[PDB]
RNA sequence: UUUAAAA
RNA sequence: UAUUAUUUAUUUUAAAA
């Protein structure tokens, strides 16, 4: 019930790496071309980078805040993997290493690192708050699971819109989405994950390994940056021991990637906003005088 | 759906709004899924008890090489007077220590016997405010009935009785004790506890053979 | 009471009445049943239950 | 889906008897073709939302055919639709300095409902017949089609009226409106009407703000004002005659003596003057006799300070008050309403629908006959009215604050209230109030003294050794400094 | 406690230490001789950790047998009384434990010569009795010392240290109060080398500030290796 | 009109994507593959049906959705020519296209059409063809409508899911695979929509046959 | 709880 | 009967002639 790699295939891919050759034709520091597609409802995002395809789905509901932080909203994320992305995955295996690590990294990047404005999700302190949920669906597994999932969640949160709320003394009314247009969430910074795969025949490091390269891997490193030159999160455990010089090279190379991907999400959101707001030029209330 | 809305609270009834003989009824053989069935009901004073016991065995365990059999007893809540799951499993381990001394285990190699007791209704009609001690004797009599109906060999009958939280299970017409259970109660009292339970044991020892010889 | 009537505003209330779509089954509730088919097994809820 | 499908291509039919036109709009038959009237518009320069338009023609019997024409907004904003609900919630249009919040989409306010010149436009006309004394002989209300000949500004209208080389029919019509407005205002001031001043200034933009400009008045400003007042009075009487239980009207309560109590104590024990409180005419005539020989602006200062003592005007429906309570203290009129601005105010939208029910153009909506719904509407538009005034006064006060730090200068002003540890100065150059705390006013606030009876505060000025006494109503000179690590001082 | 000074101009922290001073490090070996093959009672500051190594032994079921190396299983048990407030078990709190356990397995499976012990399993049972910041680094030190007690062959030491960055001042061995007020980096340094086997950054840190934090992190971790090494010298010479 | 694609996923034997109104369902099929010990059938093929919701985790709602989707595909597959083998059919609901708390017929209908197309792309032996449509009747004017919108469901008296089996060029209705009805209706309304549905499914397979032929024909020679 | 007019 | 065995293989000494 697992993937079988022949000895010749393992030797060919590794020797190709020793000759600066990747089967797909990318460089060692080249990220796969990401493609963001937005659905009908808000918070519906499908990410395609190479043969890897992931689909995200944002939702929210009124919930009880944590008693330790009565002024913050909750953030939930589930990254279960179905046999759809490959028969090597068992359906119902929620506690798998890939599922746990993917959830924890996006959770640290979004919730813990302040990417999502949880204080803006506060309705009534200590009682009512927004619980923004992010569902991730692994459609086709060709490596880069957490890299694609982090782009899907961050694109979904910036594309998602929550119902409106009016403060009337001690009363609070939630407008239906059919009456008033929903309000977008608060997104401070945009964290993007970049995973590095290491090999040894003098070590070789490739960015965003495919499924075949991921299986012949000797060590994995995940970094998360934003356009503000901040290191949102780093996860490296085991594998080939590395030093501070190799990491900083990974972070500087990843910053060149996350900066371009950030500008793409901002541009692709702007294009999607205009597509669904054709007659928005007539409905403007706040207008300039003369 | 299930569970329902989390914001809902269960109903609360206030106590300030408006205001010898232990009956027994026995039946056996009525569940087609299992081998031996049983249904015991008892209503004394303001406390009515009705529970159902089913025996699924003997089941041949694949790859097992045990010399004797293994008994598995499991208590399960019903619909009224729900007890905590920890105390239910405590009575289960106490019951398994009883029937492992009664059921002929050597007559079932490489196999196991699974017991299922359902406390379907444990009514209590006290006027104004462990309660599980009043059901242990009724559960022992129910398992022995379903074990006998399932064609399982039982070395002598097994019954018990309550004496203010003191539950004692006897065998060989009270000659030897097979189980001891006592919650709350008082001190020094012991001779009267073993006496009140022994006469209650003989009351159940022959009443079980009554319905087992008829039908 | 999360109704817009409590806002005491005629404009918002009229906008709510126009944009509100009919939801016939929204006026009805249901029971939350718990099925327990005893088949001599242990574990979580069966697909039948 | 509530706006017309034609959009900018919407045009008024050329033939009101056209079968295709009346098939889509059956109410077109009850419309008076007035496109032969030489109607003009007078609005501030660079105006895109034209609510009113006037015309004047001399009848053969010596009288004049004066008629104001108001945008037929209720022809597009129908009740029970989301367009009505959106306008009712906004209540009015808020006019800030840089931005402006509209009550209705720009498709209506800027193009279709606005009385644009050279284009046929629907309107709600109010035709009068005045004599040489500006007395109404008969009033008639009708929905009409008009074509504005010109759209002058206030400065452009003042030029053509004072121009001597133009004597066409439209120009002569603008001469009559000027001679009839001064006669209407004459009898209004004799009836007891007030004459208050308001610090209304507007700043110019390209940074962005550079300087503040006080707006000067013209004789054409009062020309349109008297006929807008006359239009609202006539419609108020008409809509109350048809629906005495739910008529959308506006009232103004009489000011209690408590409001003018503190103001008279200041003028008596510092200027030796007072304000009469017997009647509205006694109050207006007392302000005219309340003037300082050295400060010509001091007379306008008392008129401004007395405006804050005035009661707040109120929208209401006629079924909740007896007729004597309909009185409007400020205008000294028996009954008044708002009608000549349905693009801005929502109160006028309800007046148009009620006026259309009195004429028989279309039946009045049942929501405008409900006392419960009308009571809620009146409370909302009252709240949205003060909020729109507080928003404008704050936008003018903030954007002028950027002119204080980005343009250091010295400006003259008058003090309006003295405190134990501060003075409030009013500047006519900017029309805003300024608080000068005692800590920022002297080097030693512990040696100061406050006299409550004479309304003075004695302190040792900064960079000065001689104490200065600052009474109320003093023509002081203030400066502007930037101490941040905006502020006004006292020269 | 209350509103405190994190790093005073006098170079003193809220608990009295300085920027490069570690908490008290009291380690112990062979604390459970009749219950495991390797024992280490780690007491780093207020952190109290019991690490038990059971192996290499035959697997209970052949479903977890490798014919070329041993299997490494790390079980981290965080007691209900490890903090002040007795924490109740949360469904979300179970995910953070699995991430720590997996990070520990992947860390020591590369340093422990599993090839020498084929067809065997090595169970690592950990009990955290009290935590006060820097718990991830202290878990590493307990595993390293417990594996050595069990005679398990390794390539070198694995030292765990936690570094915090406050404004522009890095701080060594962060406690619970300091972690609540700054970003924290945990490191897994291999022996006296400058090589990292673990690097967890769970809070935002500027990129230009990360280079220096790692240098001071691997340096202070060498000091942790000395404290662990000396404890093994004293325990071997006295026995 | 409906949209559908084939062979979209790489690491599975057969995939598809079915779209109707706003309901989008991506389905994948992998088989025959090695079954688990608790799955193998001695004589025929075993099926693993999995449907996952667009939001939240898989609840008991999708469990009855699996059981209905299973009852449709099981007679539609020649299970006996794959003894001791497994087929994994996984449906992923991208957008529900309906109120999930109230209705689930628009998702069941799309999962049937997506699973059938994915089974065609995979190469599983199918006994015939299949089509599925949702049906509803409006409260005020008791009118039968095929493929109702989300707003029409909230104004309907009863909802219906009709799944038919087509043979011989898509003209002969061999059997009625699934007819799931909930709401208020009598015997006259049943055969009225059943007759109406048989001709709307008949033009669906005619359009489905065109969809799959436009994709499989360029593959073959 | 700032009168009136045009914005 | 370890030069023996495990079949969807728990074998962990298959080397010499």
């Amino acid at each position: 019930k697992d993937i079988e790699i022949s000895a010749s295939e393992s030797k060919f891919i590794l020797e190709a790496l020793r000759q600066n050759y990747r089967l797909d034709g990318r460089s060692f520091d080249q990220f796969r071309d990401v493609e963001i597609t937005f659905g009908k409802e808000f918070g519906d995002v499908s990410v395609k980078m190479g043969n890897t395809k992931v689909h995200c789905r944002i939702s929210c509901q009124i919930a009880q805040p944590y008693e330790d932080r009565p002024f913050e909203g909750l953030f939930v994320i589930s990254t279960e993997i179905s046999p759809m992305a490959g028969s090597q995955f068992e359906n119902g295996n929620i506690t798998g290493e890939d599922e746990v690590l993917c959830s924890r990294i996006i959770e640290k990047s979004v919730r813990r690192s302040g990417a999502l404005d949880v204080e803006g999700l506060c309705i009534v302190a200590g009682s009512k708050c927004w619980a923004v949920r992010a569902d991730v669906h692994f459609l086709d597994c060709d490596g880069g699971f957490i890299d694609a999932s982090c782009i899907a969640v961050m694109a979904g949160l910036m594309h998602f819109k929550k119902p409106d709320i009016t403060v009337h003394g001690e009363q609070i009314i939630v407008h239906p989405v059919n009456e008033r247009e929903p309000v977008p969430l608060g997104i401070l910074h945009i964290p993007i994950c970049v995973t590095f795969s290491f090999f040894n025949p003098s070590e070789i490091s490739i960015i965003d390994a495919t499924l075949k390269e991921e299986l012949l891997r000797d060590g994995v490193l995940t970094v998360t940056l934003n356009k503000n030159r901040e290191v949102v999160q780093v996860s490296k455990a085991g594998g080939l021991p590395m030093d501070a010089l190799t990491l900083m090279k990974c972070c500087h190379e990843a910053y060149s990637i996350i900066e371009k991907i950030t500008d793409q999400i901002l541009q692709l959101l702007k294009e999607d906003s205009e597509k669904r707001n054709k007659y928005a030029a007539m409905l403007t209330s706040e207008n300039a005088r003369e | 759906r299930l569970l329902g809305p989390a914001a809902a609270k269960p109903m609360a009834f206030s106590n300030t709004t408006t205001h010898s003989e232990q009956e027994l009824s026995l039946h056996t053989g009525f569940i087609e899924n299992c081998n031996g069935s049983a249904l015991v009901e008892a209503r004394s004073l303001g406390h009515q008890t009705s529970l159902i016991t089913a025996v699924y065995g003997p089941r041949s365990i694949r790859g097992s090489f045990t010399s004797q059999g293994t008994i598995s007893i499991q208590l399960k809540n019903g619909l009224l007077e729900k007890y905590n799951t920890n105390e239910l499993k405590e009575v289960s381990s106490f019951l398994m220590g009883i029937f492992n001394s009664v059921v002929n285990l050597s007559r079932y190699p490489k196999s196991g016997i699974d017991i299922f007791v359902y406390l379907t209704y444990d009514k209590d009609l006290t006027n104004n405010p462990s309660q599980i001690s009043s059901l242990i004797p009724h559960c022992i009599t129910s398992i022995t009935l379903a074990l006998a109906d399932a064609g399982i060999e039982l070395v002598d009958m097994a019954g018990a009785g309550e004496a203010n939280g003191t539950v004692v299970s006897f065998i060989k017409n009270g000659e030897e004790i097979v189980g001891f259970w006592k919650d709350d109660g008082d001190d020094e009292d012991l001779l009267e506890c073993l006496d009140r339970c022994k006469e209650q044991y003989n009351r159940y020892r022959d009443l079980m053979i009554s319905c087992l010889m008829n039908q | 009471s999360a109704a817009i009537k409590d806002l005491d505003d005629f404009g918002e209330e009229e906008l709510f009445e126009v944009t509100k779509e009919e939801d016939i089954i929204a006026n009805y509730a249901s029971v939350y049943p718990v099925v327990e088919v005893e088949r001599g097994r242990v574990g979580a809820c069966t697909d039948e239950e | 889906e509530c706006l017309p499908a034609e959009g900018h291509d919407w045009k008024a039919p050329t033939k009101l008897d056209d079968p295709e036109a009346v098939s889509k709009d059956p109410l077109l038959t009850k419309r008076k073709d007035l496109r032969d009237k030489l109607i003009c518009s007078i609005d501030p320069p660079g105006c895109v939302d034209i609510n009113d338009a006037l015309h004047a023609k001399k009848l053969p019997n010596g009288n004049w055919e004066v008629g104001v024409h108001i945008a037929d907004v209720t022809h597009f904003v129908k009740p029970g639709t989301a367009l009505d609900a959106e306008g009712a919630a906004r209540g009015t249009s808020v006019y800030l300095v840089d931005k402006r919040i509209d009550m209705l989409p720009m498709l209506l306010g800027t193009d279709l409902c606005s009385l644009k010149p050279y284009v046929d436009r629907f309107a709600f006309s109010v035709i009068w017949e005045l004599d040489d004394s500006a007395n109404i002989v008969n009033v008639n209300f009708m929905k009409s089609v008009i074509r504005s000949r010109e759209a002058f500004s206030y400065e452009q209208a003042q030029l053509r009226i004072d121009d001597k080389t133009q004597n066409d029919e439209l120009t002569m019509g603008m001469r009559a409106l000027l001679k009839l407005s001064v006669k209407l205002k004459q009898k209004r001031l004799e009836a007891g009407a007030l004459n208050l001043a308001s610090p209304e200034v507007k700043v110019h933009m390209d940074s962005d703000p550079n300087e503040v400009e006080i707006k000067k008045l013209l004789a054409t400003n009062s020309l349109v004002e008297e006929f807008m007042l006359l239009a609202n009075i006539s419609v108020a009487r008409k809509i109350y005659d048809a629906f005495p239980q739910t008529a959308m009207l506006r009232r103004h309560a009489a000011p209690p003596s408590t409001n003018f109590e503190i103001l008279n104590e200041m003028l008596n024990t510092r200027k030796n003057m007072s304000i009469s409180l017997e009647s509205s005419k006694a109050l207006a005539d007392s302000l005219d006799r309340c003037v300082d020989p050295e400060d010509p602006y001091f007379n306008t200062l008392v008129r401004i300070m007395s405006t804050r003592c005035m009661m707040a005007a109120q929208y209401f429906y006629s079924g909740a008050y007896s007729y004597p309570d309909f009185r409007h203290y400020g205008l000294a009129v028996d009954i008044y309403t708002h009608f000549t601005s349905p693009i801005r105010r929502y109160c006028d939208v309800v007046a148009h629908r009620q006026l259309a029910g009195a004429i028989g153009y279309e039946p009045l909506s049942l929501t405008h006959r409900d006392k419960n719904k009308m009571d809620m509407i009146c409370r909302n538009i009252n709240r949205k009215h003060r909020n729109a005034q507080f928003a404008g006064r704050a936008s003018i006060e903030y954007y002028v604050g950027q002119v204080m730090r980005n343009n250091e200068s010295t400006e003259t002003g008058y003090v309006i209230k003295v405190f134990n540890n501060g003075i409030v100065v009013l500047v006519p150059k900017f029309g805003v109030e300024g608080l000068i705390r005692l800590d920022n006013l002297t080097e030693d606030p512990n040696s100061a003294a406050f006299d409550e009876v004479e309304y003075k505060l004695t302190f040792v000025p900064t960079n000065s050794d001689k104490p200065r006494d600052v009474y109320v109503f003093d023509k002081v000179e203030v400066q502007v400094r930037s101490v941040m690590d905006a502020e006004l001082l006292l020269k | 406690m209350s509103r405190l000074e994190i790093y005073s101009p006098e170079g003193l922290r809220l608990d009295g230490r300085r920027w490069n001073e570690l908490r008290r490090f009291e380690s112990s070996i062979n604390t459970h001789p009749h219950a495991a093959d390797g024992s280490s009672y780690m007491e780093q500051g207020n952190n109290k950790i019991i690490t038990l190594v059971k192996g290499p032994k035959e697997p209970r079921l052949k479903s977890q047998m490798d014919t070329s190396k041993a299997l490494l299983n790390v079980s981290v048990n965080i007691t209900k009384f490890s903090k002040f407030e007795r924490s109740k078990s949360s469904h979300k709190n179970e995910r953070r434990v699995l991430e720590i356990q997996t990070s520990l397995v992947r860390m020591f499976e590369k340093n422990v010569m599993l090839n020498i012990y084929p067809r065997t399993v090595i169970d690592i049972e950990i009990h955290v009795l009290e935590q006060d910041g820097g718990i991830m680094g202290s878990l590493i030190n307990g595993i390293t010392l417990a594996l050595i007690d069990a005679g398990i062959s390794m390539f070198d030491y694995i030292s765990g240290i936690s570094v915090g960055l406050y404004d522009t001042t890095p701080l060594l061995d962060t406690n619970s109060l300091e972690e609540n007020a700054m970003s924290t980096v945990t490191l897994g340094v291999v022996g006296k080398s400058e090589k990292l086997s673990l690097l967890l950054v769970e809070d935002k840190i500027p990129l230009d500030r990360l280079e220096n934090v790692l240098a001071i992190g691997i340096a202070g971790a060498h000091r942790v290796r000395d404290l662990m090494d000396e404890e093994l010298r004293k325990h071997a010479q006295k026995r | 009109s409906v949209q559908a694609e084939i062979g979209i996923l790489d690491h599975v034997d057969g995939s598809s994507e079915f779209v109707s109104q706003d309901t989008k369902v991506i389905c994948s099929v992998t088989g025959p593959i090695e079954p688990k010990a608790r799955q193998e059938l001695p004589t025929q093929l075993a099926l693993e049906i999995i449907v996952r919701p667009a939001k939240g985790v898989a609840t008991t709602r999708e469990k009855v959705l699996e059981d209905k989707l299973r009852a449709v595909l099981t007679p539609l597959i020649t299970r006996h020519c794959y003894p001791r083998q497994l087929c994994q059919i996984t449906c992923q609901i991208l957008e529900s296209g309906e109120d999930e708390a109230e209705f689930s017929l628009r998702e069941l209908s799309c999962c049937i059409n997506a699973a059938f197309l994915a089974l065609v792309d995979a190469g599983i032996a199918l006994n015939s063809m299949c089509a599925s449509i949702p049906i509803a009747i409006i409260k005020d004017t008791s009118d039968i409508i095929v493929d109702p919108t989300a707003e029409q469901l909230k104004i309907s008296l009863s909802v219906h899911t009709l799944a038919l089996e087509f043979v011989n060029g898509g003209k002969v209705v061999k059997n009625v695979l699934l007819l799931d009805s909930n709401g208020d209706f009598n015997e006259d309304q049943l055969f009225s929509l059943l007759e109406l549905g048989e001709q709307k499914c008949q033009e669906l397979v005619t359009n489905i046959r065109r969809i799959i032929q436009d994709n499989i024909s360029p593959r073959l020679v």
